[PDB]
């Protein structure tokens, strides 16, 4: 994300991993389903599991590497207020419900990674809009006294 | 090897360690020798050739099974759907991974079986079952009878069928490879259904907490599916 | 707020070097004195930390190991029009800087004075790497004074050095002010480790500190 | 082969499994071409090069997360401490097994990431953190916002260093090989700390019970350790 | 050899004799080299490469032309216009057969022009074309002012664009087959039409009789598309 802001026009492979953070006993399954640009977010799990999807049961498989095909995309300015429309989803429908014995706790947590593959590529670097000073440094003076 | 991943669905499981080739039959297109079945069977790629994960059903201990019949629980669902209500034949195996998620505390014996031809029966009644009765379609329908599999003839010998156990103490998973079972060499989806997966709890769900909602979830990949060709050249 | 896409077609991955990430010749300093003959002068510390879009571009790394090539820019405004002589002596660490325009460090022989005009190009010169660490810390998890308190993240080795700039010229009739810009370009750029990129806005640029 | 047995010390575990190679750089000794870094440094052998294991810090639900800045974790700590306060130079690498012993009935993720020049920043004001507020020693420091690692910079984007995830229901330990991270040659350990082990829990822990008191222990084994001298011959 | 015959679609007409390569370049798919586009294009077969016969356009004395703005004008008609509603990449030449059926007493001649990028005026106003005013479909758009092709540039030079002439005295029909003409690989079909079909007729149709109500007919054929993927195999 935040090496994509120096830089305006970028376009690659991206790879998702979501690691399971719940209890060795803890069962269940997930459907994490990739929506490509230009289509509809499924708001059902019946939505989601027509597109493109992974059911992913949480049993000894507690992390999904997920290869996301070539989100694109830049900055735009017309004769600004001109984003990316879309460049599709990944969401996460509950398959089934979560299994806890009566020992693990009730609410267990999903980590999603985010990194590129070797084909994400990065041209006409800018400045980073991330940051930006407004009022004052402290002691910016100081460099000078 | 079976790499449960086919088209853009993909089921990541870990614990599936085996499936069943049903009648020792692996699914495959329609054989060139067979040229009386119209002369243009398209051949669909993987936009048919993909897991449809249906709705994982709660199984409690007072459950007494489920049957899909095979492919009415995929005439209303996504391209296998759209191209039921369009092409008249088709003619395709199965891939069903049926797989019930439990804990180490969980106990209970699913029989996961796939039930060529399965022409229900009613109860205690002489009317043949309705459109309504047999064709259910997602939802799938509950066993009332499953001593009887709903046509009188007996659960104990019903493993004369494909089928596998999840024994929740062994195993959670099941995976069923049926082959195209028919007389006909292609049929039709909207008034035919040659496979039914039936899914009998044999023992119950067992824990001591309240009756524990344990679900089973099924995913019915349409393996080599062919149908009615609607692009031939009229020359 | 329309929403538009464009087929990104590309090809290589040169634009993301290191090398040609960091070598733009940002500006570093910039501050304008009254001259009449700091008294009416303009140095400054070399430090990448004066301005937050080069810092956190720079922060991204550990450790760095660049030529500072400083890029002199120094226009003029009179409060006739002179033409002006400039000497933009750079102190390294070691040799003392000046406190007055006319002082005796100015003639130094030593320091790498650059005697340019105003009506000239404008003056550069490629400092060197001259930390004594093989690398700057940009971060330095560590103390200058052995267990003193006293300030934090300062590397002793990390000190480029004083960038001082006057006016050669003597009194003039005229009083005016000086604005210097300077213009550094790291190149042979190496860098190592790199970090997070910072999300919260600065607070000094002594340290890291954040207010959330 | 990692072989967690180095000196006197040693660490019986059996899940540990695999190490991470801090920036794929295994920790050496001073190259024999920098004759610059004066002229004796001595190579200590397993007097140094041995496992420190700290306090077990007590991993509750609402714990932030832990940093021991190295080597400042073991200035005070044994032949390592006192060879620091003997020495003002050393160069020495890191060997960090950290490991979070717990049930299959807990869970949570550490991202035990160990940072090369933390330097850390203060919370809602201009002054820098005092020698107090940074050379903590065996004790370490808790994260006072761990979201920013204490110094701004996010926790989203901290895995870009070297670190290891120790999720409970995977694997409960991690082994983190650190080489010399320094631009200078060697070093000064009472005044500059060159790496961070940083060990911040993502997934807080969870089970039904009372706020679980699971441990996480740090054995730090300061492996291929140099110094100054000290018996040089003057002629 | 180009034999109108294209997927289940096929034209049966006897005096065609001739065909344009527009720009000499006959339509193909993205070449392998340009991998940047997205890595899944689908290469849809005779789904897509087939004529989509439009509304036969009743040609009197006192009409001006008719433009198609491609693929504008197959947005809305079957498998081209169910996947573009679907997919937000193409990359799609055409094959155009314009016929214009007459007797051997009719009159007239046809700029059958193929315009790549034809950005249209609007008449004595600054206000840009509307999106109704330049998305029109399959019914196209009359030119209001077809000396200027609607954009201030001339029609007596318009025969530098790829054309060819209905002359009703010699042939009806004209045959253009388009490449993919863009600057970029693919694009986007709901808001970008590469080609612009203009039928304009130069010589007005006459005949004694009342004012004759000559069909031209359009048939376009979307050759060699490709879309956007949205079967992924996501690992």
């Amino acid at each position: 994300g935040n090496i994509s802001r120096y830089y305006t026009h970028w376009s690659g492979s991206l790879e998702m991993t979501f690691m399971f953070c719940g209890s060795f006993m803890a069962a269940g399954k997930l459907i994490l389903c990739y929506t490509p640009p230009g289509g509809s977010c499924p708001t059902t799990r019946e939505t989601a599991m027509l597109g493109t999807h992974i059911v992913w049961d949480f049993g000894l498989q507690s992390s999904v590497t997920l290869i996301i095909p070539w989100i694109s995309g830049s900055h735009y300015r017309m004769f600004a207020k001109s984003t990316n429309a879309n460049v599709g989803y990944v969401t996460c429908f509950m398959q089934t419900n979560l299994i806890v014995p009566s020992e693990s706790s009730d609410t267990c947590s999903l980590i999603g990674f985010i990194a590129a593959k070797d084909d994400f590529s990065l041209r006409l670097m800018r400045d980073s809009p991330d940051i930006g000073q407004l009022d004052h440094l402290h002691a910016a003076e100081a460099a000078y006294q | 090897v079976l790499q449960l991943k086919l088209g853009n669905s993909a089921i990541v499981t870990q614990e599936a360690a085996n499936y069943c080739c049903a009648y020792g039959e692996w699914p495959n297109y329609l054989p060139d020798h067979e040229a009386v079945a119209i002369d243009k069977p398209t051949q669909p790629e993987t936009a048919t050739d993909r897991f449809y994960t249906l709705k994982s059903v709660k199984w409690e201990t007072g459950s007494t099974g489920w049957w899909w019949k095979l492919p009415d629980a995929l005439n209303n669902i996504g391209m296998f759907g759209q191209n039921v209500q369009h092409h008249y034949l088709y003619r395709s195996g199965f891939l069903i991974h049926v797989q019930c998620n439990a804990t180490k505390f969980h106990q209970g014996a699913l029989l996961v079986v796939a039930i060529p031809e399965h022409q229900r029966g009613a109860h205690n009644t002489n009317t043949s079952p309705g459109f309504d009765d047999i064709m259910k379609g997602e939802e799938g329908g509950t066993f009332n009878h499953p001593y009887v599999l709903d046509d009188g003839t007996s659960l104990a010998c019903a493993t004369i069928f494909p089928h596998q156990w999840i024994n929740l103490r062994t195993n959670n998973s099941a995976t069923i490879v049926l082959p195209w079972m028919n007389a006909a060499p292609m049929d039709f989806p909207l008034r035919h259904n040659q496979w039914t997966l039936a899914i009998i709890p044999v023992v119950p769900l067992g824990t001591r907490t309240t009756s524990s909602m344990v679900p089973i979830t099924v995913s019915i990949a349409p393996m080599c599916c062919e149908f009615n060709g609607l692009r031939h050249a009229i020359t | 707020a329309i929403q538009t896409r464009t087929v990104i077609n590309q090809h290589g991955v040169s634009e993301t070097l290191v090398e040609n990430f960091l070598s733009r010749a940002a500006l570093v300093s910039k501050r304008s004195f009254e001259y009449k003959d700091d008294k009416n002068f303009f140095k400054w510390t070399i430090n990448t930390r004066s301005f937050v879009q080069l810092r956190r571009k720079l922060e991204l790394f550990t450790y760095l190991r660049f030529d500072a090539e400083i890029t002199i820019l120094t226009t003029v405004a009179v409060n006739g029009l002179p033409d002006l002589t400039l000497q933009a002596m750079f102190v390294p660490t070691g040799a003392l800087t000046p406190e007055k325009q006319d002082s005796f460090h100015w003639q130094s022989g030593s320091n790498a004075s650059v005697f340019f005009k105003i009506s000239d190009p404008p003056a550069r010169i490629t400092i060197p790497f001259m930390c004594i660490n093989s690398a700057y810390s940009v971060f330095y998890d560590g103390f200058a004074g052995f267990e003193k308190n006293g300030l934090y993240g300062i590397n002793p080795a990390d000190t480029i050095g004083n960038l001082c700039v006057r006016i050669v010229n003597e009194h003039q009739p005229v009083g005016f002010t000086v604005t210097v810009r300077v213009y550094m370009k790291p190149k042979h750029i190496k860098a190592w480790a790199p970090r997070p990129p910072r999300t919260l806005p600065y607070m000094s640029i002594a340290n890291a500190n954040y207010k959330g």
